[PDB]
């Protein structure tokens, strides 16, 4: 796989060189956030079932066709899929989230998942919307939580939604 | 590349399961140590050269014959690899470190070291040696846990070596 | 509200029952899938344990590995079922794992390696024993990892494993019996190298009317 | 595998004879009674859910150990496993009943059933209880069904009964 | 040994689910056809002998030099033998009409078929004109579905055969 | 698609053998039922609404406090829904019997059926009552087998969401 | 898979209705042609080696080439395949008319078979002939069988047709 | 059992190496962390029993009819198990917290969830409001860390129970 | 698997109750001696390879046999096997010592291991003489470690010593 670190290693790896100084002072530095960083993934964690239930009844409510027969997360088989998927790239996202990194996420979920979905009739567009509903959700979590130290959590939170954002553009 | 992260995230993946509680405990632990250990590649990274001469110099004296003529150690092509090989071996290491894993090393270093070293018949004792003395160096440089952090990396080749 | 609730009398509890069979966790399994984008480690992961599983748990010397079915691996083009194919059709697993041990001990050993069930009935031996002369061995092999079950679980992109010593659909019985003759402990290997030679765990006598019974 | 007619034939064939019309008699009258058979089966197959969920309470009442810390079906895990169990001896003993023969039964299901129990020191003779506690749950199902013509099952319930018998017996 | 009824339920174990509505309509077939196929055998089972003759009988006509010696059909062993087969044939095909599954036939007749023929180098050939010959006469004794049937099995060893 | 038909091509199929005389009995079998079915299928497709209002309605008697403010059953969006659903269900117990096959309920109505539920929270309970006041109604519109054929399926689904 | 009803249900279903009335008396009257429809395909299975055999004599004696040095059907090896092919492809057109619906041919027979052929070498002409070859033998027999009730078949005999010529057309 | 210190273990052994400096990386995390853990058993292990009571209350606030005559919370067995239960539950997250891993919780409670509660009748829901009621306790008796761990392991449930 | 906290877990379970506060203090001590535990099995890690190499050319000036013709390290093949062996046992042994618990030791690695060496017709008592050979070399390293804080680490080398000793003991 990859994360943060080991990337800024393997870049280092190929100019044949020692670590930067500069660049160490990107990694001590993200040393020093990851307090905050695991809680962010803890709070995803903890919410995960609701997060998505919540997404879904909203996904549902606006288009109401994709529960009808006809449509894409009709019947029954079809809806488990559309929940699990969700969840899937949630999870994955979570991953990324705490490596500090997209890779995980791209390489093991996002690819070709765009044309999977294509060539089974799901409405990219529909699947893409559910990631921003639940993006949106989580965040409310990650943003507000209880008995953790009071601070600035908004470099995390920007973080987290690239993620989310990779995900829902790949996808469409 | 094996790190204490990217590992807890496979074996998470592996049993299709979220990050629960034990795996961040595991990555904590990886986070508090950071500390020392990125201290020690500071360290490391700075006195590299001294080191390698050192090292580089030291094997000669343990295996004299290496620099006489018709030999590996004679003339300065090889000379000049031999410090090339263990600048490598050094920069892994410290690469290490920061990583918080052995993976730098795994698969830069270890993968088919044998093989290589069987095909150019580069005998492992010399590289050996060459991190003997450089552990023996650090031991002053170093203390405490950076120190340790230090060791351990260091050893782990050893290990691989032979 | 009395919430009385006691120690009980047996007092098994979850670990105690396969402590006593010895399983030591080898009927619990955790499957192993290769990914199209994939560590250099995770590649070797798989290869150990792939060699572990269709082996006997045998030592596997460097010598011994094929090096170019493991090249192909980092590649792509193999599928880990063809990879596994390649391993049997290796002269190393006929020489030794197949040639001492008599055509029913092999087919219960293939059946083990490549899949956890030890043999439910006698005439799905015999099926694979009227394969030997009616075709090449290669084919008998290949028609393993062909069967539908092997697809069915771990099809592809998956190391077998020895999903035996769990409930599995469709057991005719002494499941547990058989495997437990077929299972040594953990640490315990089949061994191409043996005293004795190699004899089938499961007694010829059996595979039809008792359960079998072996040291363990 | 094996069944009523296929045995009666296998009978003969030793003989090395065409079957007697004696014999004859004996599938005809079986066919016959067809009818009657089929409803028995599905009778249970209908309730089968219910059956099971009956006897497990029974079951639990009486041997009050097995669901404390410690006992046997204790704790969810193992619990599960039991449920499972009587199930598969039920759609076994079902399999059975149609097939017109114990064969079936006996070899997938019974057969090594004793052994395993005690190696894992699961205690048989719970077990046995079980299927009894089945047995009669199901019995009142088969024998007291709904818009069914009214006449006489006895001959496939004992026949039902017997089956279940030899689990127990077998398990026991 | 298959029949309509061990099928469902091996179909039914396979998946691990009780036997549903779907397989006892499969079985309700089974029977209903019974009454009709039950006939047949009795017929055929009461025949036999006649049918028997004239079949052997029949194979002879039609390859005459088999009866010529230093040929199979030739001194009184082969004739028993040629006998006691074709009865065996006509055996099996009862049962498989009571069992309501080719099943019998499968088991004891055309499993192996192919090699037993070989190693002793019987002509399938042969059989079969005994078969047709037999159908021949069946075709008048039975009618309708009793019929039907019988020719059904009949057939299917023909095809076997060949 | 699980039905008779497609069941013994699919065992002919994977044998790599022709359809033969075993299959032919279990189709026919289907056959002679499907009138029966047939006949189900047309009486429940006509009462089909009174059928659901009933069920609907019984549920919230069995249920009060669904009905009540800040629960599922409460507010017309549900109710719709509620009614919805249970025509559903009602819908492919219809299918199935003209199919022939519990085929139709697997792949729409179970498959996934647990996951669905677990994640928005209906309480498989609900469904049950709605099917089984249903049951008695048909207890009356029918007789004799179609009667038998319609419970066969309903019950089927009490069964696979208990 | 498919087949006439299954098919039917479904359109049902995207549609989100009950079967129409009109729709069922097409199953209805489908239902009484059974009969029929059965005896069709017990005279092709009954027939089958013969069929083939004959079809293969034909071929041969029209294509010669196809079995001298050089041609697709020498050497032995090569035979054996092309006579097996033909009798999937008949195996297949059976299944297809017992269902009452192409699918079941298309999808497991027919999908990918042209491309195979290709890939090969084979000639998908002579192919094609072979299937029709095969066609003509078949009907022959459909429709002059021994002991049916005398009655009008066409209806069966045309849909059999069709089945093979969709086998000719797509890998012709 | 799944802890910090069985996984790495575990993840040594199968590639076959020693334990290297990676793994007890994690490990030191989880001996760190411990300190809190312990503190928030000791806090729960003490309060046990008022947060059985106050959560059993809970549900039938949250869910009246239950004690209602004909329902599952009505007669007094009924009661204890589901003070038995909800014992269970804590005890286990106790352990959990100890043991450092959802390994406990995992073998004991969650695997084979659904199929109990399922076969029993038993709605989820429930259990959610005793786990629900607890935190909101157990938000006040502890704090800081200690308090982050409880909610971690308590929540594990919440999310494996729906 | 099993360790140290896990099972005191387990044990407390059967009792059905609550951790005892006492045997919290157990468990809160061991903690504490983490540190030290922890610097134990990093001396053994470390020096590995060496703690083998050294036992081996211990084990082969005592018992010469091993290596002549007919003894059991003898040829090349066996040799290896019989390092492999000696690391494997210590790998676990290291294990347990982290864990703080025999059990991973006993299961995986010893169980089983007599009988294989019966089997093989290795000799018992010479593999238990090599574990030995091993331990002391080993205890060498944990006891005499250079740039650690200077403590008592006995608690820690005795309960080492033990699993050695478990593993002698059950080989031989
Ligand atoms: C960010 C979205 C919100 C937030 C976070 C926040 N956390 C801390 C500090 C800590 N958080 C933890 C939590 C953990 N550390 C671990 O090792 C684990 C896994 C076992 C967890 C869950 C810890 C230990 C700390 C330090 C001590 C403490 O929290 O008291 C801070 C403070 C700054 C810092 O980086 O230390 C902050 C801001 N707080 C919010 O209100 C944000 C919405
Ligand atoms: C120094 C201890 C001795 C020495 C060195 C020497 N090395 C080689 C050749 C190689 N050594 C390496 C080492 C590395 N190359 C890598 O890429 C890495 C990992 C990043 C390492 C550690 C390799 C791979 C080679 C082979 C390729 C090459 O030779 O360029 C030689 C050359 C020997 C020959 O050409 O036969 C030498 C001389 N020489 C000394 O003076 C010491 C005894
Ligand atoms: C060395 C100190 C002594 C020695 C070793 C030795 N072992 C074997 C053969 C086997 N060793 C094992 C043991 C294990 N299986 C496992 O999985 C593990 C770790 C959990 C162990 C330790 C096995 C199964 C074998 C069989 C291998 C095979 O069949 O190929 C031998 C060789 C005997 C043989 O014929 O194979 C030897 C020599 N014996 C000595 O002589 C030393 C005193
Ligand atoms: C329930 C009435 C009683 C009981 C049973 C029980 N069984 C297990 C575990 C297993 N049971 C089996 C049995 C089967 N194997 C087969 O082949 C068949 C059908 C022919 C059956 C029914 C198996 C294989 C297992 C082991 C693996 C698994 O658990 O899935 C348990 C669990 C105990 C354990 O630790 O394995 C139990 C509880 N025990 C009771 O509580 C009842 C009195
Ligand atoms: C015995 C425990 C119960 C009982 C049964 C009973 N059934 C009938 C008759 C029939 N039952 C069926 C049912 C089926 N036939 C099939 O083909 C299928 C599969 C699709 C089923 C489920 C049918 C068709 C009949 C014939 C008509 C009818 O319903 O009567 C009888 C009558 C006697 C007999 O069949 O010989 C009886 C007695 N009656 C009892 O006493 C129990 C309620
Ligand atoms: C009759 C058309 C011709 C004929 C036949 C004949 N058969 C054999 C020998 C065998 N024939 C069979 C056939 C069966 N035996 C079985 O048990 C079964 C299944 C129930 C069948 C169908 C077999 C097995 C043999 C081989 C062993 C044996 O001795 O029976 C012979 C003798 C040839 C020989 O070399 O042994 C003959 C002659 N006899 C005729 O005259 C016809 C040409
Ligand atoms: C009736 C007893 C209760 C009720 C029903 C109700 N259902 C939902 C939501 C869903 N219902 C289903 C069920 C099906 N959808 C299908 O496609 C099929 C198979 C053909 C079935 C059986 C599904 C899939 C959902 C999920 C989302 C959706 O339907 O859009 C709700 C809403 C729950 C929510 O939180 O969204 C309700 C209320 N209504 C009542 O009043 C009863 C409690
Ligand atoms: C016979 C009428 C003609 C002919 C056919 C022929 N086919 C092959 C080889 C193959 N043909 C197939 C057949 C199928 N693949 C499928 O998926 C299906 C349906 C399930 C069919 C019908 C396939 C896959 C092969 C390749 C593998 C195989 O063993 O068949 C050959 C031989 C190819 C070769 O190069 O040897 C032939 C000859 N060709 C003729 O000559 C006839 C006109
Ligand atoms: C059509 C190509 C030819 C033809 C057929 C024909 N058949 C019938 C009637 C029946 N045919 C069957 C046969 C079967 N039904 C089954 O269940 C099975 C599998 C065991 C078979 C093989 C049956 C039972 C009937 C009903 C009774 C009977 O045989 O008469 C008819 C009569 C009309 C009808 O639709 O039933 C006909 C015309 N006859 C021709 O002329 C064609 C050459
Ligand atoms: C509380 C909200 C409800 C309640 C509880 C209740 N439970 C049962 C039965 C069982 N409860 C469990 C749960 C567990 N058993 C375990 O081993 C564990 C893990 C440690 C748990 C969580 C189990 C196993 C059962 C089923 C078997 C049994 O007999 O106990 C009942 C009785 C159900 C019955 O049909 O007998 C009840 C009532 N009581 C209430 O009032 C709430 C609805
Ligand atoms: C015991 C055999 C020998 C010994 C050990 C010893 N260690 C410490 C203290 C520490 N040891 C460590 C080491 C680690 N902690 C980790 O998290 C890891 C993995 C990354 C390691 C390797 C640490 C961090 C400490 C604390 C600081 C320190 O080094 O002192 C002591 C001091 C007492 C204590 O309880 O910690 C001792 C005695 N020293 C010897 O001389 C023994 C032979």
């Amino acid at each position: 796989m990859q994360d943060a670190f080991t990337k800024a290693i393997v870049a280092a790896d190929l100019r044949g060189s020692f670590l930067s100084e500069q660049e160490l002072n990107q990694l001590t530095n993200l040393v020093k956030e990851s307090n905050k960083r695991l809680d962010a993934v803890n709070a995803i964690t903890g919410n995960a079932a609701e997060i998505i239930s919540d997404a879904a009844h909203k996904l549902f409510a606006e288009q109401t066709d994709l529960i009808r027969p006809g449509g894409n997360a009709y019947p029954n088989r079809r809806m488990a899929a559309c929940l699990r998927d969700m969840e899937i790239i949630l999870r994955y996202v979570s991953y990324a989230l705490l490596a500090g990194d997209a890779s995980v996420l791209e390489d093991r979920c996002l690819n070709g998942l765009k044309e999977t979905y294509v060539a089974l009739g799901t409405p990219t567009r529909s699947v893409a919307r559910a990631v921003q509903l639940m993006k949106e959700t989580a965040i409310g979590y990650v943003n507000s939580p209880s008995g953790v130290t009071r601070g600035d959590c908004s470099a995390l939170v920007n973080e987290a939604a690239t993620y989310f954002d990779k995900a829902a553009a790949s996808i469409a | 590349m094996k790190t204490v992260i990217t590992e807890v995230i496979a074996s998470a993946d592996s049993q299709g399961r979220f990050l629960n509680n034990t795996e961040l405990q595991a990555a904590n632990g990886r986070f508090q140590r950071a500390t020392a250990s990125m201290e020690a590649a500071r360290a490391l990274t700075s006195n590299a050269d001294s080191l390698v001469k050192g090292a580089v110099q030291e094997v000669y004296n343990k295996f004299p014959y290496l620099t006489q003529p018709g030999q590996m150690g004679y003339g300065d092509t090889n000379q000049a690899k031999c410090a090339r090989d263990i600048s490598h071996y050094l920069r892994f290491i410290t690469y290490s470190l920061v990583a918080g894993g052995t993976g730098p090393l795994d698969d830069y270093i270890v993968a088919g070291l044998r093989e290589v070293n069987r095909t150019f018949n580069l005998s492992p004792s010399w590289y050996i040696e060459a991190l003997k003395h450089i552990k023996g160096k650090v031991g002053s440089q170093l203390s405490g846990q950076p120190l340790t952090e230090a060791n351990a990396y260091i050893d782990y080749c050893i290990n691989a070596l032979s | 509200y009395s919430a009385f609730v006691r120690p009980a009398d047996q007092a098994t509890a979850d670990g105690a029952a396969q402590t006593k069979l010895g399983i030591t966790a080898i009927a619990p399994d955790q499957g192993v899938e290769l990914r199209p984008n994939f560590t250099e480690a995770d590649v070797i992961t798989v290869i150990r344990a792939a060699y572990k599983q269709l082996f006997g748990n045998t030592y596997i010397l460097e010598s011994e590995r094929v090096i170019q079915a493991e090249s192909l691996l980092r590649n792509g083009s193999i599928s880990v079922r063809e990879f596994i194919r390649i391993l049997a059709k290796s002269d190393l697993y006929k020489e030794r794992f197949f040639r001492c041990t008599s055509n029913n001990r092999f087919i219960e050993l293939n059946l083990k390696h490549l899949l956890g069930r030890a043999p439910y009935n006698q005439g799905e031996i015999a099926e694979h024993l009227d394969r030997y002369c009616q075709s090449g061995y290669d084919a008998e092999i290949d028609s393993y990892i062909d069967s539908d079950e092997y697809r069915r679980v771990f099809g592809e992109n998956t190391v077998p494993y020895f999903r035996g010593f769990k409930y599995q659909v469709g057991q005719s019985a002494a499941a547990f019996e058989r495997m437990r003759a077929l299972y040594s402990g953990d640490a315990g290997s089949d061994t191409d190298r043996n005293q004795n030679g190699q004899r089938t765990e499961l007694t010829s006598g059996l595979a039809d009317p008792a359960q079998p019974v072996r040291a363990r």
